[PDB]
RNA sequence: GACUUAAUGUCACGGUACCCAAUUUUCUGCCCC
RNA sequence: GGGGCAGAAAAUUGGGU
């Protein structure tokens, strides 16, 4: 009776984890617990282990895979290995005869819903072929009760997604009172194929997904159920796109107020495919300027949406005001990762000021080719453009290999992937999509952000200089754009020793060997302050990529909090060249610079260094002092095709911020 | 024209599974080695290893981009374009293998574009324009051809090949992420391939050669491409087995594991010759373990046998299989994260005129600590133990440093001076440009073993449970440990345009200066301290590899010669004489020379140090049941091992002692379980989720030739509480190393410090290191007896200024009355029982050893102890002490017990005198009792005075305080010192002047005590403090020729009046405890305690006082507060001035040991019928008459009991 | 010759078997029919 | 008319990646 006693007493114990009241940190130690109970119980026992402890164990393998989180992009190791383990465990318990029709019952439910929580981690493990066995499981067994267990209702609806018909189980979940609407939807549009229901539920399931954090079960299933209708050719796909994506910028546009997000490896596949279900509404035959002009500003807004936000793995994750909502963001998320399966002011996208055009970018993943939306204020007009840019990204990695082991020798390979941009981006010259004279705001996307789009070269013979027709300045987002001069040093000797030698146009509050408490204690904002110091790059997380200043240096998390007297001040950052504090390229670049905190504290604009120049060129720039796209084509900055690398100094600066 | 090419490999090279191109992708073993050397079999056993010309002709066309690109495309002054990496999948089929690499570009300088008719010798070596394609074998119309390299001698992978699992490690934390097996094959012997390369045409055959001498590495591993008693031992270990269950000695059958298993550190000569120790001359029974009659033969015979009838393995392997045999008998009847791992073509152009060279850094990786390079237990490393942790060697047993985990550190520490730096990524189609990973790709380094295959030294160790101190259960485990000093050869090529300060900062770290004295970190176990390589004999050189390379490729790189390069002549091959020095790198200075921050200190133990390595013990001669530890030092100078073994306190040790004073401190030791924690504990040493932010290291004994012996033989025993008597199986004998006050031991330890301690964190191992200075953590075994007590700590001055900073910060008038003694002056016996009762209390809730509860007290007792008859304490460890065995052989003379020549009282002693009196007063159980002697004498002692079990049935006031088995005790007693007094008793006619021959002291009798079934048990045995020296000192002649010369026991008498000194430390005691303890100490004037020797006869009687009480939470305690301590003793001592004869049996206790001559009482033992000194005629006092049952009734015992002071001869 | 390669593309030198645990707890070198 | 014990009981691996 010892089997059945200790059998119970894990019962008793994987139902109380089950509750969703226990917190996740005191869950893990509980239901390990269980673990080592139950394998202690196994271990004297494997002469056919009863059914009971069986089923305990497969219960309990199945919470272990849910309550390890994925520590990267990918999906973890110890979720498959939880995974094969219940399976391989509860193979022995199924191959027996029970004797119990509940029991057996149970034990094909949970086998067969194993089988498709591994289908969904890796379709390599469990094929279509260990769905139909799971079919054929569930209707021997008939366990459809769905009004008694909703781990019945799972099975139901991920069998009806395997398409065969259910219209046996169909009476019982049309009540389904345990089920959520976006199960009734999917029963309704598949089985039924009755659309007017299923947008009905839709509704409600966007409803309250609009009130859920990231990490729910019901994010990344709706997202694959709406992919699964844009590959069934359907037509409804493209309302409840927006609509998750209106609920996915709702959600998110109170909580993370240091402008972070959540990581579910379908977040930006649901933005791609919104962004492509509105684009292909603007498209649509529109009758009306006005409806195609809504939707391209629409196209803009997604587009920003994203860009606006971060996106940081737990692993990265895992004053003190700060950290106290990062605690507090940190604990919602990883509640609600679990919680699944248990039972300053805002800027319009359309106010600028006059003589302003500018062009936010999205790179689209689903469709392959980005987009350019523009927007310029002397017609009032949205429009954009599609373009390659995977040949783009080649030549980008090409640059990005040549500089980092021949920084100023690779100038030739700078000035390829200059053409490469005007190539790739023809409409950047012409008229119609960006007309002369007119300064240029660019909203570049993921790898864009390190292109040299100032320094674009036309396709032509003499392709002129993208720089010497307009004026340009970067922004990482939209959401970003909102006296004495002050020099910060803290470089290693035998460089810039004139500024702060001979400093007679200003540099009052300036300090040479400058620390983080010196840039954290400028009080009063000044006009323009200069910070010199190559900082350090964080590959993992860029909330911890440092300027290398005295006593350890400021990250980019210290300059979001201990800095405050930097508000409407040109700073220069023209010390650390931009590449040195980010990670590098690979596929996508998220990571954001610590120029863009000084954005977010409030400063007027970053005059930054794309890539790492000799310390004459910038001194030049910092000794240039009357109010950065005039001083470029007048020093030289256009002679690309007869000096390369006078073209690699000139180019790399470039203005983040918004004037 | 055909090319025989010969492969040859100068490291262990890696090996895979053959599968094949549509089922490689099944397998992901094979499918990430790809560039490994293929295993087909011919059963899944004794098949073919190869390497695919495939694989070659990759690494062949990899060396022709770097050839050219180094010339600027132009070999030998014929132009070579950039050829074409690049395949259209619309027009033909992608390739087997896909690039994904940065590939060297460079000019065209062409005359026309590559075409079937005349092109460059890249492309010919491409096979650009040969009639094959990308279809297989299918005749031969390849320009250029690599057939496959086969084996150049079954074959059975087991002899070639041997299974390695592989690690990637974090640097955020010290964990890995992750694992996978590897199937390194054996480069000594099956370490040269044979192939054919076959080109037509023939205008490319120079380049071809070029890079056939070009190619660096190969599958892992550097390569030199060149033109043309089992089964039966376990039966034998069976029968050891089945013969020691039929003696009942399982349990120590694993201890005869571990002895056989170390017995391959002692030579073959050791069985073969007997060297192990003997035992004692008159045991009768020999050695507890070698002397065991196993199948009718000694132990030691039979193995001996054993040795002779397996002489083919040799004694390494031989002792090896055999320790794991009775290992797999004992286990057998008692019941005994692997992850392996788009279309982009990336153009590298180095500028035309840059200057790329080779640098060399040849050197040696001297171990400054004992290292451990970890492996997987045997048979788990087999491709397709005893011990529980194996050190890494290779076939030939010596140790080995493994390419692996030195390129693994290597580029921690790479990225530690570079400060920023990437976790490497598995499965990447993009290759990494962080600043790390860009230097790492160019640095290629040689696995290198030692010369020096000798047997790993074990280091065994345990986990204290917090909740009683003592081990836990299965916490034991052992260590396989290199020894200190072992020299690697160091080959590390860097190849590039200029030598990266970064990784000079890393060489300069790892480099052992005058003063930088070596911080390379190799191998795990870094927390303990285990492999912290000191690299030296540092020889960096250079190669012109732009106008020097014809010489390069002549030489191959000086690749598997770098012994020749350290003992030294190379065209080309220039030394590197700007190598930048210490304090002139700014990464060294910045990130890594404050990295680690070291913090040497030496402790001075003032007394008997004992690490207590017992399975040395048993195999070591001397036949001592616990010996100190010591080590095994590799002597570099002079090879070999230095014959003289240092004595140190483990780093574990020291480890697990700042460990649990911070957890103490603080509080975090004893929390339930230490899950994903950030507790102050938790962070300094690290736990399962993060590694330790300090890493200790051995307390090596610098203070060891100033003593003429290092090791004091102690001998100890354990005394029934009832027959006053030595205990059936008790007497033991310790040899820790010679520790006193006056000489003591020096232990030079260190640890280091990462750069991450907050203020916070580092006053908590500041009041560590002052805790362990303050004497609260005893070094080794046997801390609560006086073993290994720190007398103080003295920092290094090197020691940063601000870590020293923060470092350097009675009378009793209870008079007891007594009776008949006084009202007479008649004699009485030398012993009397003490019949307490049965009432014995338990306290189910024990005080637990961990964070000092505030409202208990811990601190320390300074007690004087004065002698009011001669004290007789031995030194048991000279047998011969007072050199009078010659005039008279046979007679046991002994020594009063000293260490260093300096006159001390055991703390054992003391501890036990004091726990026998607490044991009486408080009414504890009988701790030491004779059970099961002839029903039995344990089997009538009631129920509740039995000695106690586990804690499952709570432990007695005595058991509770002075601690019991799997319950440390909370009370630490000291050697007591000397501290002046009037040293000897002058006898003017004894044989040294300072003796006394001592009469027969024959082993107490219980039937007397209780010579029937009708009387239950008396109580505990204690002697009055008679007089009854001074008849022994009269009768010194009538006692030297009437007793047996080979029983009488003559030792050196402690003069009247002798004053010694020792410590009390007791911890967490509580409130009322600590008085009783006192009131134990000190029971008052006309009260004293009965030490050592000759208790029956009236020696050693003691007289405890106090002098000064501690207690923190240093604050010395006044008068007062001593008092209503001992007050509230006698209130808890009640319920279960004060007035202790209130209570009857403490009346009576009080009585036994009441001095009544602080007037002249006579008491001796009665004789034998009219035997010697008979005195019939008046006060017969005589047995066979006193002891007959007609003259006088059975109640004896009555008499004898609970009458402290009873006449004998009148009543 | 096969037992094994595919050829205009093999960063696998592309990954430290790594992290946590005090050989310690208890015991007078003692004693009489 | 004689020396009696000279070690005893535990823990000898558990957790992770
Ligand atoms: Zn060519
Ligand atoms: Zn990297
Ligand atoms: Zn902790
Ligand atoms: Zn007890």
């Amino acid at each position: 009776t010892r089997e059945d006693i200790d059998r119970k007493e894990a019962e008793r114990l994987l139902d109380e984890a089950f509750n969703p009241r226990t917190k996740p940190v005191d869950r893990k130690k509980i239901i390990n617990s269980a673990l080592k109970i139950l394998i202690g119980l196994y271990k004297e026992k494997k002469d056919d282990l009863t059914s009971a402890s069986f089923i305990s164990i497969a219960r309990a393998y199945y919470l272990v895979s849910i309550t390890i989180l994925p520590k990267g992009t990918t999906i973890p190791e110890k979720k498959k290995e939880a995974l094969r383990k219940g399976i391989e465990f509860i193979d022995r318990a199924i191959n027996k005869f029970n004797g119990s029709i509940l029991d057996s019952q149970r034990a094909f439910r949970i086998k067969s819903v194993l089988s498709i929580e591994f289908n969904r981690i890796d379709r390599e493990k469990c094929d279509n072929i260990k769905l139909k066995n799971l079919l054929n499981e569930a209707v021997d067994k008939g366990c459809t009760d769905f009004d008694t267990y909703e781990w019945d209702i799972q099975i139901a609806i991920r069998l009806c997604e395997l398409g065969v018909d259910m219209e046996g189980h169909f009476d019982n979940l049309i009540k389904s009172n345990k089920a959520n609407d976006l199960q009734k939807a999917k029963a309704y549009y598949f089985i039924k194929k009755d659309d007017h229901k299923a947008k009905e539920h839709m509704d409600k399931c966007t409803a309250s997904l609009k009130y859920t954090p990231c990490s729910h079960r019901l994010w990344d299933e709706t997202v694959g159920f709406i992919e699964r209708l844009k590959g069934d050719s359907s037509t409804l796909w493209r309302d409840f796109a927006i609509k998750t994506y209106r609920s996915c910028r709702v959600q998110e546009k109170e909580t993370g107020t240091l402008r972070l997000r959540w990581y579910w490896s379908r977040h930006r596949v649901l933005y791609d495919m919104a962004f492509l279900a509105v684009k292909e509404q603007a498209d649509d035959e529109e009758p009306d300027v006005n409806v195609k002009q809504a939707k391209i500003k629409k196209l803009a807004e997604i587009s920003d949406s994203l860009k606006s936000r971060f996106s940081l793995r737990l692993s990265d994750m895992e004053d003190d005001e700060s950290n106290h909502e990062f605690k507090k963001f940190l604990d919602k998320c990883v509640t609600a990762y679990q919680d699944g399966y248990v039972i300053a002011k805002l800027l319009e996208l359309t106010q600028v000021p006059e003589g302003w055009v500018v062009v936010h970018f999205y790179l689209n993943k689903l469709e392959g080719m980005g987009n350019a939306i523009v927007f310029d204020k002397c017609a009032n007009s949205w429009q954009y453009k599609e373009f390659q840019y995977k040949e783009l990204f080649e030549v980008f990695l090409t640059w990005q290999a040549n500089y980092n082991l021949y920084k100023e020798n690779a100038a030739e390979h700078l000035v390829t992937l200059c053409k490469k941009i005007g190539e790739t981006m023809p409409f950047l010259f012409c008229d119609n999509f960006i007309p002369n004279g007119k300064d240029v705001l660019f909203v570049p996307h993921d790898f864009l952000h390190r292109l040299p789009l100032h320094g674009s070269i036309e396709n032509k013979t003499n392709g002129k200089l993208f720089l010497e027709n307009h004026s340009c300045c970067y922004l990482p987002a939209w959401s970003f754009a909102s006296d004495e001069y002050v020099l910060l040093k803290n470089f290693d000797q035998g460089h810039f020793e004139t500024l702060q030698n001979n400093q007679i146009w200003g540099t009052q509050s300036v300090k040479d060997g400058a620390s983080s408490d010196d840039l954290e204690n400028i009080r009063n904002n000044p006009r323009l302050l200069t910070i010199l110091c190559h900082g350090e790059a964080n590959m993992s997380n860029p909330f911890r990529s440092m300027l290398k200043l005295a006593n350890g240096g400021i990250t980019y998390l210290e300059i979001l909090n201990s800095v405050k007297g930097l508000k409407g001040s040109q700073v220069i950052l023209g010390a650390c060249e931009t590449d040195l504090v980010p990670p590098l390229s690979d596929v996508m670049d998220e990571h954001y610079s610590v120029a863009t905190a000084l954005l977010l504290i409030g400063a007027a604009g970053v005059v930054g260094t794309m890539w790492k120049v000799r310390s004459n060129k910038t001194k030049s720039l910092i000794e240039w002092k009357l109010e950065l796209n005039e001083w470029q084509k007048e020093t030289g900055g256009a002679a690309y095709k007869d000096h390369p690398p006078t073209f690699y100094r000139s180019i790399a600066f470039r203005s983040i911020g918004f004037p | 024209m055909n090319i025989t090419v010969e492969l040859t490999f100068f490291e262990p090279y890696r090996l895979v599974e053959w599968f094949d191109w549509d089922a490689r992708k099944k397998s992901h073993s094979a499918m990430r080695g790809q560039a490994f050397a293929q295993w087909t079999w011919k059963g899944r056993t004794a098949g073919k290893s190869f390497i695919t010309g495939t694989l070659v002709r990759s690494a062949v066309i990899k060396a022709v981009e770097e050839l050219l690109s180094l010339n600027n495309g132009k070999w030998e002054g014929v132009p070579c374009c950039n050829g074409s990496f690049q395949t259209d999948e619309s027009k033909g089929k992608k390739p087997s293998f896909l690039r994904k690499r940065h590939t060297l570009q460079w000019q065209a300088n062409n005359k026309n574009i590559c075409d079937k008719e005349e092109a460059c010798p890249f492309c010919i070596l491409l096979g650009r324009f040969d009639n094959a394609g990308k279809v297989h074998e299918r005749n031969k119309d390849y320009d250029i051809h690599f057939s496959n390299f086969d084996l150049d001698h079954d074959l059975r992978l087991v002899d070639i090949a041997s299974g390695r699992i592989l690690n990637r490690v974090d640097f955020d934390t010290g964990k890995a992420k992750d694992y996978f097996r590897t199937w390194e094959a054996d480069y000594e012997t099956y370490g040269t391939y044979t192939g054919r390369i076959t080109l037509r045409n023939e205008h490319a055959k120079k380049l071809l050669l070029a890079s056939l001498g070009f190619v660096d590495k190969l599958c892992g591993a550097l390569c030199r491409i060149e033109v043309i008693h089992n089964d039966e031992l376990r039966k034998q270990a069976e029968v050891i087995v089945e013969a020691f269950k039929q003696n009942d000695k399982l349990e120590k059958i694993r201890i005869l594991a571990d002895a056989i298993r170390t017995l391959r550190l002692h030579g073959e000569g050791v069985i073969e010759k007997d060297e192990l120790p003997d035992g004692k001359e008159e045991r009768d029974k020999g050695h507890h373990l070698w002397d065991i009659k196993v199948q009718g033969t000694a132990l030691r015979t039979k193995l001996k046998e054993l040795w002779q009838s397996n002489k083919d393995i040799g004694w390494r392997k031989f002792t090896e299989m055999l320790g794991s045999n009775l290992y797999l008998i004992y286990k057998k009847e008692t019941g005994g994260t692997e992850y392996y791992s788009s279309d982009l073509f990336i153009p590298v152009t180095p500028p035309e005129g840059i200057e790329t060279k080779e640098w060399i850094i040849v050197g040696r990786l001297k171990a400054a600590t004992p290292f451990y390079f970890g492996v997987q237990q045997p048979s788990d490393s087999i491709p397709g133990e005893h011990t529980s942790f194996n050190i890494l060697l290779d076939k030939e047993n010596r140790y080995r440093i493994p390419r692996s985990a030195l390129r693994g550190a290597l580029r921690r520490d790479l990225r530690t001076a570079f400060g920023s730096g990437c976790n490497v990524s598995l499965g990447g189609q993009i290759l990494c440009n962080c600043k790390v990973c860009i230097e790492m790709r160019r640095i290629t380094l040689k696995d290198s073993v030692s010369d020096f295959s000798e047997p790993p030294e074990i280091r065994y160790r345990i986990a204290k449970n917090p909740g009683t101190a003592t081990v836990e259960d299965g916490s034991l485990f052992d260590i396989e440990v290199g020894p200190e000093g072992l020299t690697f050869p160091f080959v590390l090529r860097y190849r590039g345009h200029k030598f990266p300060e970064q990784l000079s900062s890393v060489i300069r770290y790892w480099e052992e200066n005058d003063g930088k004295n070596g911080m390379a970190w190799l191998g795990g176990l870094d927390s303990t301290g285990k492999g912290r390589f000191a690299l030296k004999d540092i020889k960096i050189f250079e190669w012109d590899l732009n106008q020097k390379i014809n010489e390069y490729i002549k030489e191959r790189g000086m690749r598997g010669k770098e012994k020749e390069l350290l003992e030294m002549l190379p065209d080309g091959l220039i030394p590197y004489k700007f190598f930048e020095e210490r304090e002139c790198l700014f990464p060294y200075k910045e990130n890594l020379k404050p990295q680690w921050s070291e913090v040497q200190y030496t402790i001075e133990v003032g007394s008997p140090l004992l690490t207590a390595d017992t399975i040395s013990a048993l195999t070591e001669p001397g036949n001592r049941d616990a010996i100190a530890y010591k080590k095994r030092v590799y002597n570099d100078g002079n090879n070999a091992i230095e014959p003289e073994p240092r004595f140190a306190v483990k780093s574990e040790t020291h480890r697990g002692i700042f460990r649990t004073a911070v957890g103490r401190r603080t509080g975090d030791l004893g929390k339930e379980d230490h899950e994903d924690c950030t507790c102050d504990m938790c962070i300094i040493f690290g736990n399962e989720h993060e590694s330790s932010k300090i890493r200790f290291e051995d307390l090596e004994l610098i203070n060891g030739n100033e003593f003429e012996k290092l090791e004091k033989h102690i001998d100890h025993v354990a005394i029934d509480r009832f027959t006053g008597g030595a205990l059936d199986k008790a007497k033991f004998d310790t040899y820790p190393l010679a520790g006193s006050p006056k000489k003591p031991l020096k232990l030079k330890g260190r640890f280091w410090i990462k750069k991450g301690f907050s203020g916070d964190h580092k006053l908590l191992i500041t009041t560590a290191l002052s805790d362990i200075r303050d004497g609260l953590y005893p070094l080794g075994s046997k801390g609560g007896v006086g073993y290994g007590w720190v007398a103080g700590i003295s920092i290094d001055d090197n020691v940063p200024d601000d870590f020293k900073e923060m470092i350097n910060k009675i009378n009793n008038d209870y008079v007891h009355p007594g009776h008949q003694s006084p009202k007479q002056d008649n004699i009485y016996y030398p012993h009397y029982f003490l019949d307490s009762g049965s009432k014995v209390y338990r306290e189910k809730d024990i005080i637990t050893h961990e964070e000092f509860t505030e409202e208990l007290l811990s601190g320390k007792i300074n007690c004087k102890l004065e002698t009011l008859t001669p004290l007789i304490i031995p030194d048991t460890s000279d047998e011969n002490g007072l050199k009078l065995q010659g005039n008279k052989p046979g007679h046991k003379n002994y020594k009063f017990f000293n260490i260093n020549g300096e006159l001390m009282i055991p703390g054992s002693e003391l501890r036990g005198m004091l726990r026998t009196h607490f044991e009486a007063l408080t009414k504890s159980c009988f701790a030491i009792f004779g059970e099961d002697s002839t029903k039995t004498l344990g089997g009538k002692l009631d129920k509740a005075l039995h000695p106690c079990t586990g804690l499952s049935d709570g432990l007695c006031p005595g058991c509770h305080l002075f601690g019991t088995t799997d319950y440390k005790g909370r009370v630490k007693f000291g050697f007591a010192k000397y501290e002046n007094g009037p040293e000897w008793l002058i006898t003017r006619g004894n044989n040294p002047e300072r003796s006394l021959t001592l009469g027969v002291l024959e082993s107490p009798r219980p039937a007397f005590s209780i010579p029937d079934d009708e009387s239950e048990i008396p109580g505990r045995k204690f002697y009055l403090h008679h007089n009854g020296w001074r008849i022994i000192r009269q009768k010194q002649l009538e006692i030297r020729e009437t007793v047996q010369p080979e029983r009488n026991v003559t030792t050196e008498v402690m003069d009247k009046g002798n004053v010694f000194s020792f410590d009390v430390r007791f911890e967490n005691l509580r409130e009322w405890e600590l008085g009783l303890l006192l009131q134990s100490l000190d029971p008052g004037k006309n009260i004293a305690h009965k030490l050592g020797k000759g208790k029956p006869y009236g020696f050693g009687s003691v007289k405890i006082k106090i002098d000064s009480l501690h207690t923190f939470k240093i604050k010395r305690v006044p008068q007062s507060d001593i008092r209503e301590y001992i007050n509230k003793g006698y209130q808890k001592l009640i319920e279960w001035l004060p007035q202790w004869h209130v209570i009857p049996h403490i009346d009576k206790l009080y009585k036994l040991l009441w001095v009544p001559f602080l007037l002249e009482p006579d008491v001796r033992y009665p004789v034998l019928n009219e035997e010697s000194k008979g005195y019939i005629e008046g006060s017969d006092y005589t047995y066979k008459k006193l002891g007959d049952k007609d003259n006088l009734p059975y109640k004896t015992r009555v008499k004898g009991l609970t009458t402290p002071w009873s006449p004998w001869n009148p009543f």
